[PDB]
RNA sequence: UGUUUGCAAUUUUUUAUAGUAUAUAUCAAAUCAUCUUUAUGCUAUUCAUGGGUACAGUAUAAAAAUUUAAGAAAUUAGGUAAGAUUUUGUUUAUAGAGAAAUUAGAUGUAAAAAAAAAAUCUUAUGAGGGCGGAUCCGCUUCUAAUAUUUUUUUGUAGUUAUUAUUAUAAUAAUAAUCAUGUUUAUUACUUAAAAAGCUUAAUGGCUUAAUCUUGCCUUACUGUUUGAUUAACAACAAAUCUUA
């Protein structure tokens, strides 16, 4: 008699992630925060934007 | 087959050493046929050969 | 004619001082593209199209 | 709950009837034992 | 210790006995969920068949051009199929700098940024 | 010395018993066995 | 259909996922806790902000399916509620900021 | 509010709620999911008319035209005919009421859809146990070289349904049994019922012989008939009784 | 048409959309209140069995799809932006970048038998056991070309944390279990040590870590947080080593403890974990690719910078 | 149990009415 | 009023009715601890501790809860049922991490569908075949089934798209195609040898279970008894397997 395990998942919310460029997308996360304002990200890192001179 | 893997006849008959590629590709079996002229393994589609073994 | 496919990360097209006799340029969608280009010229380049 | 009361009564009666039958037969088994 | 108890209280809630029980739907609700389930799976089929159809058409276009390109000759005094043999080379395709990081890193976003496109980019 | 031989006495008070071995550092034995005197499965318990 | 389906599944997630422990994210008697509690009271106890008003437990948990036209399941309503939550409602001293002196995001 | 309307919940829920079809319930997701399937069934029915008119063209086409002759023309119509059957089942397999009608036993078995679900129900469990009874009880190869059942057969003695391979009493099995057979294939066919006892002991030759306990033939059966009483095989229903029902018996001592 | 006649005439999928008037009188909240009673329960009271005894048991378990089933997981809640981005635009490119044209009538390739047999004139060769894998002891999987039918994609991600010191301080494993809970959104499964080393004080068969595996959309969303929010914030980060790869299409790397707290889910409650109890994790990205170069190419298509190890 | 609280809560309301 | 609140949906049984054996309803049990106050409080507002007011599908003030991880630990070894089927080593890669710590990997194929002709045996409790002595035995023709042939072939579509011709359709070729199904797909076959595991050395065996995991159990039962170990140990006895 193989047991049927039941999934143990925590509460999840729908969060808006506003990157440093102002663009906003929706995500599914567990944190309670509503809007995550990201000041630093791939859009403001030189390694991901080598041609950008403002960050250089 | 007994506890120590000893093979015993279950019926009166004649011992027959054979191989059954339909049952297991790489096993060798020992059987007992009621008619000495029979040959094992019996075709899977042939009716079972059995003896009454009772007295009225 | 063999048409390659290119991706533009940034910038805008400039026809100034162009070697080839080019006059105007415009960025069109897949729907507006068929209206501007010829039928035969469009029928050959429509297989490269994508969903959006 | 006008017509449902009528149906619930049929439900209660059936349950009450069996509850009476179960007690009317459990008493019989306690006599044979 | 007090902080650890806060952690344990989180796991104690996820215990199999504490989590909610399996759903219990009636017939009408169950049938309604069946339609929602049935439609969603069919909707994926349409997206799948549509996504796979475009992928097939693009491959056919490449094969047509490539097969045709293989038969052509030139330019000038070049043996037939030279261009076909050169196009099939994969120099640097699997290297570190194969695909530019900038192009790949940029992704789709629900809403645009402050500056949707930068036309001032200079070589 | 590590293992002892215990006697599982029937609880039907028929005087039949079963003898099994078990370690000393364990709990007493208790089983549901067949009493041949009454010819029924009854509860057998360790003697002591 | 995609919008209605997501909202449908998001509400089903309420009935099968563990409850949200505010103690795991906000320390008691702080600006964040008090601010979360006030807005939590405006949502009628629902820790989520895009599923409307629904209680997974109780005698009225079975009514989890919205009627046709429900603006709640629209994306514009989700963004509106989620942005109406990112604004701080309690100053660093624990006093509720007046509704007129609240800075919109 | 009588028993002819269903169960107590229905009779109760049918007097406190509003009169409205189930398909017309004003629910967002349910009405948004019924609109996707709506235009799909219209697309499947639009495909049955494109494949139907495509057979006429192939039907009214000289076999000489086809590079393969008349043999390549019947294999192309065979794949088309089969492709239509799948489209007829895919046009109602998502209907919410068709599932309700079949589960309530009020589904018409003369339509391919209901016979497709009725066969998917039998195979889920009932086929599995009877497929096991055939092997474990050595019905094959004893009686038949190989046998894969294709229709359901449930026999009941005096109302009580007996499970497959169950030792019954000599008094219970004294009257002809009633067969609850459901056929999942189209058309009406004649079915022959043969009850054979394969363990009759023959002490003279020290072996077992087979004795037929019942034989009937020419029994018309359609996918809409369910019950067949082996008592009235020639009185009520059409059929030819070769041998009437013989009470099963087993002498003492024999297995 | 006779074919159309065989269809169900009482079609519910062809019914008209509900009206507005009937929509206004449909109030599930008013119906229950007015009744002031409990509706009789239905006789259908089948519930999924807690244990599956087997396929022929009288009581069977329903498929996991069924909502009543105890394995049911709510369906998708949103479309991961990275899964959408890759399929819509990136997919067409990878197919174009890596493509080898097959002639129209090329004969299909017959895969050779990797377990060779002995063929020859020696009477001994007949019954000789099949030869061992030539080269490595285990056979490596053969690479599949990137075609319109085979586009490498991300399938699942396994985050594994090893905490040797936990054995002595049991509070290191409790905090480790919580970090992977908020980071991934699943219930980690504790792991046990397998080797005994006296120098490192490692004891075998004792809980010394936990792990998680996220599949489907949850995996894509995890990559989004990693590539665009966590990895860019690491100080003096060079990239994923160019040597990563098991030779079958799976990429693996390790994060330091100070970069695990950069996760958006961990930093918000960074004060709820005791000091210096945040562990490091090993992230193994499993993809549909069939080779190391195809996998690295896929990650490069998602914006993953690689550095020469 | 639940109905018990109903009777006790209702009973408490009658005592409160007299007070008011 | 157990079982989800919008309606004959699992199996068997009980009872009742119509009915002449069926049909529906009903009852009980199994499968499952889903949480149930119809508001009595809260909220806002208003009016003098208090009295109202709110009219609810974009549901509502009209109930978001009313009186310290064992699925993190234990190496538990027998009966039975089900499920799983290379677990060892090696190798590849992987923050701390090193010769030595954890984790993830490491074969390939198939899934619309065949029909038909003869031949070679072998089998058959098939034709109760025929002929000698229904079933036994020796001869035997015919049919059937399995196996085999490289044999004799025929067909290899449909669907989606591309290309070509033809007047959106038709025809031909080319590519893809297990998929009405929660892609973490699934199901079947295949994946050398050694090794791991199976109370303990070695040998053999098991992977299609004798291993592992889980559920319920304690036949690790009582009396007598069968045939064997080419008549256990080249006697006897104590032993080993086995049947009723
Ligand atoms: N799963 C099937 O039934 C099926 C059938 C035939 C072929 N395939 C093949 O399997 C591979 C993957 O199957 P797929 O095409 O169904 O992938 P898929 O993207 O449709 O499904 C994968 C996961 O993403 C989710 N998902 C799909 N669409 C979504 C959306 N619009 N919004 C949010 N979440 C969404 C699904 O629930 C699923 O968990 C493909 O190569 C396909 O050709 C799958
Ligand atoms: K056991
Ligand atoms: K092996
Ligand atoms: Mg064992
Ligand atoms: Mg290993
Ligand atoms: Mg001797």
């Amino acid at each position: 008699a193989t047991f049927v395990p039941r999934h143990r998942r925590p509460y999840q919310f729908t969060q808006l992630v506003q990157l440093s460029d102002g663009s906003t997308f929706t995500v599914r996360t567990t944190m309670p925060t509503a809007l995550y304002k990201s000041a630093k990200d791939s859009r403001n890192h030189l390694l991901w934007q080598p041609s950008d001179k403002s960050l250089k | 087959m007994g506890r120590d893997h000893t093979i015993h006849a279950a019926v009166a008959g004649y011992v027959k050493y054979y191989r059954d590629p339909q049952l297991h590709p790489d096993r060798q079996y020992i059987g007992v046929v009621f008619n000495r002229n029979d040959k094992l393994p019996y075709p899977k589609d042939a009716p079972r050969k059995r003896k009454l073994g009772l007295v009225a | 004619i063999f048409f390659l496919k290119g991706r533009i990360m940034a910038g805008q097209a400039d026809l100034t001082d162009n070697l080839h006799d080019l006059v105007d340029f415009k960025w069109l969608t897949q729907e507006e593209l068929r209206s501007t280009l010829a039928e035969e010229y469009f029928h050959s380049v429509k297989g490269m199209f994508a969903e959006r | 709950s006008s017509v449902i009361a009528e149906l619930i009564k049929e439900k209660l009666a059936a349950r009450a009837e069996y509850n009476a039958r179960q007690s009317a037969l459990r008493k019989l088994q306690q006599q044979k034992m | 210790d007090p902080r650890i108890i806060n952690i344990l209280r989180h796991f104690a809630v996820l215990s199999p006995k504490r989590i909610p029980p399996p759903l219990r739907f009636g017939r009408n609700r169950y049938l309604r969920h069946w339609t929602i389930h049935r439609a969603w799976l069919l909707f994926r089929r349409q997206q799948r068949e549509q996504r796979e159809r475009i992928l097939m058409q693009q491959h056919q276009s490449m094969s047509n051009a490539c097969e045709e390109l293989r038969n052509t000759e030139g330019p000038g005094t070049r043996e037939t199929g030279y261009l076909y043999r050169v196009a099939m080379l994969k120099n640097g395709v699997y290297g570190l700098k194969s695909i530019p990081i900038e192009y790949a890193s940029r992704a789709l976003v629900e809403t645009p940024g402050r500056q949707a496109w930068n036309h001032e980019w200079k070589r | 010395s590590r293992i002892i031989n215990v006697r599982l006495i029937s609880m039907a008070m028929t005087g039949y018993f079963y003898t099994f071995t078990r370690p000393r550092t364990s709990l007493p034995m208790s089983m549901l066995k067949y009493d041949p005197i009454v010819r029924r499965k009854v509860l057998f318990l360790e003697q002591k | 259909f995609e919008e209605s389906f997501y909202f449908y599944q998001k509400r089903l997630n309420e009935r099968l996922t563990a409850p949200f422990r505010k103690d795991f994210y906000f320390k008691k008697d702080t600006a964040a806790d008090l601010d979360w509690r006030i807005k939590l009271k405006e949502r009628h106890g629902v820790p989520a902000k895009d599923i409307g008003r629904y209680n997974p437990r109780g005698r009225m948990a079975w009514n989890d399916e919205v009627l046709v036209g429900s603006q709640t399941s629209s994306r514009k309503h989700m963004v509106e509620k989620l942005l109406a939550d990112a604004e701080m409602r309690v100053s660093e001293d624990g006093e509720e900021i007046p509704a007129e002196d609240r800075v919109p995001v | 509010g009588g028993p002819e309307l269903g169960s107590r919940r229905r009779r109760a829920a049918l007097a406190t709620t509003g009169n409205l079809p189930f398909e017309q319930l004003p629910y967002q997701c349910f009405q948004d999911a019924r609109k996707i399937l709506q235009q799909d069934r219209a697309a499947k029915i639009a495909q049955i008319v494109k494949e139907t008119e495509k057979i006429k063209l192939i039907e009214a086409r000289d076999a000489s035209e086809f590079e393969g002759g008349e043999a390549a023309k019947q294999t192309r119509i065979k794949s088309l005919r089969k492709y239509i059957e799948e489209l007829k089942i895919l046009a109602d397999i998502n209907d919410p009421e068709v599932k309700r009608r079949f589960e309530d036993g009020r589904g018409d078995m003369t339509k391919p859809v209901y016979r497709f679900m009725a066969e998917r129900r039998w195979r889920s469990m009932d086929y599995k146990i009877i497929a096991q009874r055939i092997s474990q009880f050595h019905v094959v190869p004893d009686l038949l070289p190989a046998f894969d059942p294709t229709m359901d057969v449930k026999l009941s003695f005096r109302g009580y349904q007996v499970s497959p391979g169950a030792i019954l009493d000599s008094r219970v099995t004294e009257v002809a049994p009633t067969l609850r057979m459901q056929v999942f294939d189209k058309g009406e066919r004649l079915l022959t019922v043969v009850v054979i006892d394969s363990d009759v002991p023959d002490v003279t030759h020290d072996n077992f012989k087979r004795r037929c306990h019942f034989l009937a033939a020419n029994i018309p059966w359609d996918p809409s008939k369910t019950v067949l009483s082996l008592r009235s095989v020639g009185d009520r229903v059409e059929g030819d009784v070769g041998k009437p029902w013989l009470p099963p018996f087993a002498q003492k001592g024999s297995p | 048409i006779p074919d159309l006649a065989e269809l169900e005439t009482r079609s519910a999928l062809d019914a008209p959309i509900p009206s507005e008037e009937d929509k206004k009188e449909f109030r599930p909240w008013k119906r229950a209140a007015d009744r002031k009673a409990r509706l009789p329960s239905s006789r259908y009271q089948y519930h999924p069995p807690k244990y599956n005894r087997g396929p022929l048991h009288p009581i069977q378990s329903p498929p996991s799809s069924d909502p009543i089933a105890r394995d049911f997981v709510p369906g998708p809640f949103n479309m991961p932006r990275l899964k959408e981005t890759f399929r819509t635009v990136m997919a067409s490119d990878l197919m174009t970048l890596a493509y080898i044209h097959t002639p129209p009538g090329t004969p299909k390739k017959e895969p050779t038998e990797r377990l060779r047999a002995w063929e020859g004139d020696s009477p001994y060769f007949a019954n000789r056991a099949r030869r061992a894998p030539r080269g490595a002891p285990e056979l490596p999987i053969r690479e599949r070309d990137i075609s319109f039918r085979n586009i490498p994609e991300i399938k699942e991600i396994t985050v594994s944390t090893f905490v040797p010191l936990g054995l002595k301080n049991p509070d290191l494993l409790i905090v480790a279990r919580a970090v992977l809970l908020a980071m991934t959104g699943t219930m980690p499964e504790m792991t046990r040590s397998k080797n005994n080393v006296v120098q490192w004080q490692l004891q075998a068969n004792k809980p010394a870590g936990c792990k998680t595996t996220i599949y489907g959309n949850a995996a894509w969303e995890f990559m989004d947080r990693l590539i665009h929010l966590v990895l860019p914030r690491i100080k003096d980060w060079k990239g994923v080593p160019a040597s990563t790869g098991d030779g079958s299409g799976n990429v693996q790397f390790g994060l330091n403890p100070e970069d695990v707290q950069l996760f958006p889910e961990v930093e918000c409650n960074y004060d709820m974990y005791p000091a210096k109890m945040i562990p490091g994790c090993h992230i193994a990205i499993k993809t549909t690719a069939t080779s190391d170069r195809q996998a690295k190419l896929l990650l490069q298509s998602l914006g993953v910078p690689f550095y020469s190890n | 149990f639940l109905l018990g609280i109903k009777e006790r809560k209702l009973a408490k309301a009658d005592r409160r009415e007299e007070y008011r």
